[PDB]
């Protein structure tokens, strides 16, 4: 079986250069092109490269040319690829692929996320949300927690530890003030505020802290 | 360079019929490719030279096509045909993708049930000041939102999100967040949530008032 | 990739093995003689020239076949001269068209004797020549063996001189009498060349030739080579001084000698070769 | 022996 | 014992040919391949190609294909090189160099091609003397200057080779197709103008 | 192509040190490096070829070792014959290529310019050609740069620069920066001065 692995995810600040890896098994590592693929958040597919390994061999994007530089150790099957000069666009999950020489078959890896940012790492802050001077005057209600001004991704939000599995938007976060911000909502036809009491529980590992907040 | 050009970028399609997906190049190619991709994960190849499967993709997948005009189509939707498909030329260099295709379910008509927070007391105490409004398991996806203040247009510090078809209902969902500084938002006395959607063919108000709860 | 030769004879995508007939010509220099050119019998091409590059070199463990399995060189590859038998691989050729391009290949002999020689037959293997055709695409690494046959009878000098004929035939008069032999020598650059002969002497002073004639032969008379009128014994070395590009001549002449006793009527005939050494 | 030379004659 | 010799320096008007020789000697001339190489100002070398000069195949280096043919004159042991269209950027030296391990085994001495439309000149010798007080108390610098004379070489000796120190002469350098050049020599303060500073500037070319 | 890239392009040392010249090629070569020796007269004779043998009459101080797309020339004690210019070539692909150089300094302790400034002279100012000459004697070490001034404004036109080699007796250099004038515009200016360290 073929496969690539690559390295994990980097987050670095601006005008650094970060050099990530895409190890290779179950082929003749130096006989075969390896194509680099970036992709932006929300965004189409764009081709950086490619290199021989046992020649050095490379071709460019003109586009990516003076940025990106590919090698290649033969010794430990590896290829490397750098970025210099990040700017904030240099943010994205970068693939490698192989596939020419093989008849039919093709193989990516699993993706490497690069996210460049000048921010630090900070403690999520959780806001409740309630309805206005009484019930919609329906046999449904819905409520939220406003999570905002932290970093880096991913929080976990869920609501009663996971009680409340069903009626429930996680909506994606969005870039704000350099912080991410995130809001969610659940339904309840048990008709709470003030009859029952919810709560929704959130948790970022990255500043290993956890909240939990109730209507 | 060849600037590979798809259109439509969204396609709506039921379960068992037919899809065709078109991709139409600036110049004279010999290669074009098929690749597929679902949310989170790498992408997958699916056809090469314009023709031909690869290994293990079902038979529903054929495509049709020669030195322009290209087109890959599928036969019978199973569910799992749910992803964004794009183009490449690999004939010169650099290579170039195609912009991306998502194929997704058509469904019955919904309209969205909205619901609008007042900002929170303890981020009041902290100086802070935001607006939140819902809009719940709509179809389709285009949806529009506006906000007024005291019944005022405003068109400033808006930020909007959305979900991804849901899989289990297949319906859409919003939310609209407003961003205000604490002396900018004391001034004022309501404030209104406004949205129009594509079938709802009538605007669609929230509102709430100061001291209301 | 694929490759064929003069006559037609072709090897298909992915290696194999061919024949080739080559008329030789060697000639003879002051540092190493020439056995064969390969220029012009070997025609190469690749099949998809706009996105596959080969690279072609001389792989290891090619050498002389045949009775010269025995003899080491240099070879004229791309550029340069590598020692003979290749005991590492040659730098590389770039094909590039699908029309056909030459495989130039030269092989060169390292002297080895004074005026030595080796007979190939017509027919017999000289050289193998592996081809090794890797690329820019994939793990392909295939071998292309080039047996080389000489089309015709010829003799390879393995010396610094020459002969004008390997073979010489002269017809003497009836007895008594006498005839030169045309036979000379030359050599790359100025050697201090000496010869002398090897036979059945059937003397005691060393200086007659037993005639071993097949069909009716006559009794009590031998052959008897002389120098400038003067006899030279079998064994004994004669010096021709330095010996430059300008053929010199040997001046052999072959005479009637007697054995003793007496001579009767029939066929003469010996057989006398000449071997040369450096002085 | 590089060179060889045969070398014929009769007596009459 | 391995020579190979070349021919002199020669001077060409842009537009026009050359053939510039080289004979091989001390070993067999065809066994071997001949290769040319290029050296510009700033001293890089650059490869022209190869000729088998037993069967005349070249190979030729793509940036002077269309310029270079290089022949060989297998009579006489002489290789050969030509160009044409020659213009401002041919002004070089080239080497004729034989090759045995892939490697440049033995070199000749080099053939300097000069590339210019200016006639010849005479140069205009100047002198050059200090202001109203010398640099130093003990030691001044004195100096002439050469300037506008084509071509080269001129020769500078001072006092008819008597200054046989403190003189440095610097390497030619040309504007508008006219060299200049200029000397320097340093005397003890006692000794000027207690002698001459008269320079010995001579000109082969124009005889000057 | 191959290319081939040298470190450095000068080297000091002194006589007696061991010193080191590496080449870099951009694509694998199976062997088949060279190093060529370029005396200041003009002379190229070849020292090593497929990175460890030695030429026919190459001292026996040359040594050589390598592989892949490293490659290194060693000389074990300089001596005073030792003071060239060293290239590497590739034979691996046709065309065959070079290295950029590397030429070798003697090491000697540092020394100041002996700046020196002249007027034009009298037969350049009847015929209008005027030239300021500026000498600077005897300084180490070779890097050095010259800005010449008109009136205290700086002038960067019109300006001819000449450097000597390596003096073989006392180790320093020499330059000499001349600026060309017309008549006119000579004489439409007060003073001139040639500012260099
Ligand atoms: C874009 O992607 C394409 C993938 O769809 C690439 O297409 C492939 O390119 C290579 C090289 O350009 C082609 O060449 C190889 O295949 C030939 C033909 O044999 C194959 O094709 C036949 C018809 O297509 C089949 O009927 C056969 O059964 C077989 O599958 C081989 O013969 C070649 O090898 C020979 O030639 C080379 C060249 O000298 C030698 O080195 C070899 O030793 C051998 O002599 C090639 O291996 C290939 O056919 C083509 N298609 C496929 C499906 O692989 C395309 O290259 C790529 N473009 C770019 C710019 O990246």
């Amino acid at each position: 079986q073929v496969q690539l692995q690559q390295s994990g995810a980097e987050l670095v600040r601006p005008g650094s250069s970060v050099k990530i890896s895409c190890k290779a098994s179950g082929y003749a590592f130096s006989s075969y092109w390896m194509n680099w693929v970036k992709q932006r958040p929300g965004q189409g597919l764009e081709w950086i490269g490619q290199i021989y390994p046992r020649d050095g061999d490379t071709n460019y994007n003109g586009k990516f040319m003076d940025k990106v530089t590919l090698t290649a150790d033969k010794s430990s099957n590896t290829a490397y690829m750098q970025l210099s000069s990040l700017t904030s666009e240099d943010s994205a999950v970068y693939f490698c692929e192989v596939g020419r020489g093989f008849y039919g078959m093709d193989y990516w890896g699993q993706g490497t996320s690069v996210t460049v940012s000048s921010a630090k790492t900070t403690p999520p802050s959780v806001y409740p949300l309630a309805p206005g001077s009484a019930a919609q005057t329906n046999s449904m209600v819905t409520l939220g927690c406003l999570v905002k001004g932290y970093f880096p991704e991913p929080v976990t939000v869920t609501w009663n530890s996971g009680s409340l599995s069903s009626g429930v938007h996680t909506f994606p976060a969005v870039l704000q003030s350099d912080l991410y911000t995130l809001s969610s909502s659940v339904t309840v036809p048990s008709s709470p505020r003030p009859s029952e009491t919810v709560t929704c529980n959130v948790a970022h590992p990255a500043s290993s802290t956890k909240v939990d907040k109730k209507i | 360079e060849l600037q590979m050009t798809q259109s439509p970028k969204f396609m709506s399609t039921s379960v068992g019929d037919r899809v065709s997906v078109t991709c139409k190049a600036s110049q004279n190619v010999s290669n074009v490719a098929w690749y597929q991709q679902k949310p989170g994960q790498s992408p997958k190849a699916m056809i090469y030279s314009a023709s031909y499967r690869y290994s293990g993709v079902p038979g529903r997948f054929t495509g049709s096509g020669s030195g322009t005009d290209f087109t890959l189509t599928i036969n019978n939707v199973q569910s799992e045909d749910l992803a964004t498909y794009f183009c490449q030329q690999n004939s010169s260099f650099p290579f170039t993708f195609g912009g991306g295709t998502k194929l997704e379910i058509k469904r019955a008509d919904a309209a969205p049930t909205v619901s609008i927070f007042p900002p929170s007391s303890e981020q009041l105490t902290s100086g802070g000041a935001s607006v939140v409004c819902f809009l719940n398991n709509f179809y389709p996806k285009d949806i529009n939102v506006k906000w007024k203040i005291d019944g005022s247009e405003r068109q400033n510090g808006v930020l909007n999100s959305w979900t991804d078809q849901d899989s289990k209902d297949s319906t859409y969902s919003m939310s609209s967040t407003l961003t205000l500084t604490k002396d900018e938002y004391e001034r004022h006395n309501s404030y209104t949530c406004e949205a129009t959607h594509k079938t709802s063919t009538s605007p669609i108000v929230k509102s709430f008032n100061r001291n209301e709860c | 990739f694929a490759c064929k030769t003069a006559n037609g004879t072709a090897i298909p995508i992915g290696g194999g093995s061919a024949n080739v007939y080559v008329n030789l010509a060697p000639v003879v220099n002051v540092g190493q003689n020439l056995v064969v050119d390969l220029s012009t019998q070997i025609f190469c091409h690749n099949d998809y020239p706009e996105t596959i590059t080969d690279y072609v070199t001389l792989q290891r463990g090619s050498a002389y076949g045949g009775v010269l399995s025995n003899f080491s060189g240099t070879v004229k590859y791309s550029g340069s001269s590598y020692p003979f038998p290749t005991t590492s691989e040659t730098p590389r050729v770039v094909y590039n068209s699908r029309t056909d391009k030459p495989w130039p290949v030269a092989l060169y002999l390292t002297p080895v004797s004074s005026a030595g020689g080796v007979a190939i037959k017509a027919g017999s293997l000289i050289a193998v020549l592996i081809l090794r055709q890797t690329n820019n695409y994939n793990s392909d690494d295939f071998q292309f063996v080039w047996n080389i046959y000489a089309n015709n009878d010829v003799v390879v000098p393995t010396g610094g001189c020459d002969v004008s004929a390997r073979d010489v035939t002269v017809t003497l008069p009836d007895y008594p009498g006498s005839v030169p032999i045309p036979l000379t020598v030359y050599c790359a650059k100025s050697q201090n060349l000496g010869y002398y002969l090897s036979g059945t002497t059937a003397d005691a002073g060393n200086s007659i030739f037993t005639n071993t004639a097949s069909f009716s032969p006559a009794q009590g008379v031998g052959v008897q080579l002389t120098r400038n009128g003067t006899i030279i014994p079998a064994n004994n070395t004669v010096s021709l001084g330095a010996v430059g590009t300008s053929a010199v001549s040997l001046g052999l002449t072959a005479n009637y000698a007697r054995t003793g006793g007496q001579v009767t009527a029939g066929n003469v005939q010996s057989i006398i070769g000449v071997t040369f050494v450096y002085q | 022996a590089d060179v060889t030379i045969t070398v014929n004659g009769k007596v009459v």
